[PDB]
RNA sequence: GAUGGGGAAGCUCCGUUUCAAAGGCCUGAUUUUAUGCAGGCCACCAUCGAAAGGGAAUCCGGUUAAGAUUCCGGAACCUGG
RNA sequence: UUUACUUAUUCAAUGAAGCGGAGCUGGAAUUCAUUUUCCACGUUCUAGCAUUCAAGGUCCCAUUCGGGGCUGAUCCGGGUU
């Protein structure tokens, strides 16, 4: 206590060479980092046509949790489950002359882009989930309009990764329900009501609103300054 | 399937949506190297029409050539 | 997303460098010793000058491999002739071979070593 | 029919500058936070001759604001700058000879040297011995400074561009006759291979537009169009006028 | 200089075989006087307000 | 004069630190092994380019038909350990 | 034709270090005393020195070594300028 002294450092200009500070704002990031950040920036600096930027509207957290809770009861088979079903089916039908019906009718989520598109075109799908982050977006930009034309409820939801976890894949880009068991039909109806409230009922309106046109932080500050001064006088 | 929709949509290149995507993607390609590996086809339907298959051994490269 | 990184330079991260674990041998038989003693020492040099060196300076004169250095010559002479080597001088002759003057230690007499190895 | 000398100079084989003995590029400090907001004090350690340059250089040592070390800078010495003198560079540095200031921070009529054309280019204007820029005014809105360059031209520069207070040292240098081909030789030996110069009129037609003829003469007007091509631009390129200059300069 | 003892390369003083005696003395005097001037400048600033 | 990049139908050209994720050498701990995870310090950069530039350190005497600051005798020195 | 915007494109620099917007404090104008406005924001007798996650302050653990967090060094936007 009497041996130690307060010796404050003057970190002003021209004194006491600066301490190490958090320079993460000024890091010269790799080219790929810079390119992905600036691609995200450009995608909203440009005016986004209404066919795109309807994907900027996603299922909220609660509705998405409920939807995935329903869809998780209809996971497709795993390789192990399919193997066990194959043994249980062969070791029954071969011995008992059964017509390969040693297994019940399956109830799984339908996935795969072409498959789900064809189910929508056949009005078989009762609920379509469309990932909001499909990197070539042309694969799914027509999906909201296809679902609206065929009267199939659809929700634009966050995560092709999440849909992939639904269907035991890395990414799935879609997830469809065509038939749901009787015990889950009521939950399906409630989910379809909530989803239709946000996507299919709002389609005719979100089809006429452009996205993007959003300034950066500094440009927004400058616009606010000139609007505060030159406009509010 | 979706490949038919992709084929019909790719023919509307002066539509608003494809103009937006054209601008964003041309900027990204210009920021990348003149020749660089593409992780997946940008137009999977076009690649299928031209004989690409989504299996190991099929490779997409993106290339920039002076006009 | 909020790590400090007090430096504005981004360096390539250190990642694990696995050692090679080949599924097959690159050669499948290691080459035997490419420079053993018997080809380090090619043959003694028995010119009259070399003989004078053997008799007077306690120096054995050998033709040695052009690939052999003074260490290899010293250890080859030691192995082949059971003799301690005080010094090795080497030159490349105008005919493209290598000549080694191997001065033995004072314990050994190069004349009797030469007698034993077959040139007097 | 041959490539002429001014055309051959562009390849830069024997026409590159003889830069071996030079001290380094003469530049202001990198325009950093300290100079943008306050000032930074360095010390003049040496005033040294630069080969091929008329004006002497000043080696000014500043402290590195972010790392414990010294940063040596090669300034062009202004007249009156001495060794051991403290040089101050920044928005808040004082109006003293040798200090580096933004053009906006100096009053009208100030004499500066090594003036930046753009903020941070580290010095472009009035760098030769005896030369200086005169601040003739400011435009605070759309912040700019109007300045008079050595050539008499009026230029509008950003008010954030920096200059060094004073006049480049070494002035009056061209007032001494060289008196000798040898002295011209030693002058250009440390600048570039541009001397001596054979007159084009003393050459053959193959070598130069002016070559040939049973007397030495141009033969056609020496005033050459600006739209002429390489090999034609010998003589008075795009001359607005010729003859002995009689009257006053500084047209309006 | 690597093949010689430290005595040959140094002088027993605050800057050894780096700065001369007069230069080191000038450094001592400048450091002391400027630190004193810094203290009195600080006091003047604290007592002019 | 490679690389990173860019140009060129292309042989190749430009450029040489540049619009690059370009790093090894240190060590608390780890010593399930002085490493990987895991504490922390330094990078605006290949390489080639001089038998007259820079540069660690050897001299004398003797010796051969022909080698000598190299061999022999004696006496030193430098570098790495 | 003239004007605005910025993300394309272009120029420049840097080890992409302090940018933009707020706020604190300090000499002020006045408020509807909400709130409005502006300036500055640790360095200028001297050829010294300025580096070890900065001492200090505060908090936690864990003990003989100390180790860590916050503040010191305001907050927010990650647009390097
Ligand atoms: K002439
Ligand atoms: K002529
Ligand atoms: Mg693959
Ligand atoms: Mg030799
Ligand atoms: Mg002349
Ligand atoms: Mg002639
Ligand atoms: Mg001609
Ligand atoms: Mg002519
Ligand atoms: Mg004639
Ligand atoms: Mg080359
Ligand atoms: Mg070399
Ligand atoms: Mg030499
Ligand atoms: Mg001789
Ligand atoms: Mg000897």
């Amino acid at each position: 206590n009497p041996l130690t002294h307060s010796t404050p450092k003057n970190f002003g200009i021209g004194q006491a060479v600066q301490p190490k500070r958090n320079l993460s704002r000024y890091v010269k990031w790799p080219e790929y980092v810079r390119v992905q950040r600036q691609k995200k920036i450009l995608s909203i600096r440009l005016k986004v046509p209404p066919t795109i930027a309807q994907f900027q509207y996603t299922l909220d957290r609660n509705t998405a949790a409920e939807t995935f809770k329903l869809f998780n009861k209809y996971r497709p088979e795993t390789a192990a489950e399919k193997k066990e079903r194959l043994t249980k089916e062969a070791a029954a039908v071969a011995e008992g002359k059964s017509k390969q019906d040693a297994s019940p009718k399956p109830y799984a989520v339908k996935y795969g882009l072409n498959h789900v598109v064809a189910l929508i075109e056949n009005k078989k799908a009762k609920l379509v989930l469309i990932a909001n982050d499909v990197d070539p977006i042309e694969l799914v930009v027509f999906l909201p309009a296809l679902c609206k034309k065929m009267g199939v409820p659809y929700a634009i939801v966050k995560g092709k990764a999440r849909l992939g976890t639904l269907v035991n894949q890395k990414t799935s880009a879609v997830a469809a329900l065509t038939e749901v068991r009787a015990e889950d039909e009521a939950a399906l109806a409630k989910l379809v009501s909530t989803i239709d409230a946000n996507f299919a009922d709002k389609y005719d309106e979100v089809k006429k609103h452009w996205g993007g046109g959003i300034l950066g932080n500094k440009a927004q500050a400058k616009m606010d300054k000139r609007a505060k001064n030159s406009d509010s006088a | 399937g979706a490949y038919k929709y992709l084929e019909e949509l790719q023919r509307k290149k002066q539509s608003d949506v494809l103009r937006f995507l054209q601008r964003v993607r041309v900027w990204e390609y210009r920021q990348k190297n003149v020749i660089h590996r593409a992780a997946r086809p940008t137009r999977p339907d076009k690649a299928r029409r031209l004989g690409y298959k989504a299996k190991q051994g099929f490779v997409i490269y993106r290339v920039r050539v002076r006009r | 997303a909020l790590k400090v990184r007090t430096s504005a330079t981004f360096r390539l991260p250190k990642t694990l460098k696995l050692a090679r674990a080949p599924k097959y041998a690159s050669k499948a038989v290691p080459h035997y010793n490419r420079l053993d003693s018997y080809k380090v020492i090619e043959q003694p040099i028995t010119s009259e000058t070399a003989m004078k060196k053997v008799e007077d300076g306690n120096i054995l004169v050998f033709q040695v491999s052009m690939k052999a250095n003074k260490y290899q010559i010293k250890k080859a002479v030691k192995e082949l002739y059971e003799v301690d080597v005080l010094k090795v001088n080497t030159l490349v002759r105008p005919n493209g071979t290598k000549k080694a003057y191997v001065r033995l230690t004072a314990d050994y007499d190069a004349l009797d070593i030469a007698n034993r190895i077959g040139y007097i | 029919g041959r490539v002429i000398r001014n055309q051959r100079k562009g390849a830069g084989s024997i026409f590159t500058s003889h830069t071996r003995l030079r001290q380094g590029a003469a530049k202001l400090r990198t325009l950093d936070y300290a100079e943008r907001h306050g000032y930074i004090r360095g010390i003049v350690k040496q005033i040294v001759h630069d080969s091929g340059r008329g004006a002497p250089l000043a080696k000014v040592v500043f402290r590195d604001p972010y790392k414990y070390r010294l940063r040596e800078e090669i300034f062009i010495a202004n007249e009156g700058v001495h060794t051991g003198q403290f040089i101050y560079a920044g928005k808040k540095a004082s109006l003293n000879v040798g200090n580096v200031l933004p053009l906006g921070s100096v009053p009208e009529g100030t004499i500066v040297s090594n003036v930046e054309e753009k903020p941070g280019d580290r010095g472009a204007l009035a760098r030769a011995s005896g030369n200086y820029v005169i601040i003739i005014g400011h435009n605070p809105d759309e912040n700019k400074t109007r300045v008079r360059l050595p050539s008499g031209a009026k230029k509008v520069i950003s008010s954030d561009a920096r200059g060094v207070i004073g006049v480049i040292a070494g002035g009056g240098r061209v007032d001494k006759p060289l008196l000798k081909a040898g002295r011209a030789f030693h002058k250009y030996r440390l600048k570039r291979n541009s001397w001596p110069k054979t007159r084009g009129v003393a050459m053959n037609p193959v070598d130069h537009p002016h070559g040939g003829g049973n007397h030495q003469h141009i033969g056609k007007a020496s005033t050459i169009s600006r739209g002429a091509v390489s090999g034609q631009k010998a003589g008075l390129i795009a001359a607005r006028r010729t003859g002995l200059l009689r009257g006053s300069q500084k047209t309006q | 200089y690597a093949t010689v003892s430290k005595t040959h390369k140094t002088v027993s003083r605050a800057y050894g075989g780096s700065r001369c005696a007069n230069c080191v003395k000038e450094r001592i005097i400048r450091a002391f006087l400027i630190e004193e001037q810094k203290i009195v400048k600080k006091v003047v600033k604290e007592q002019t307000e």
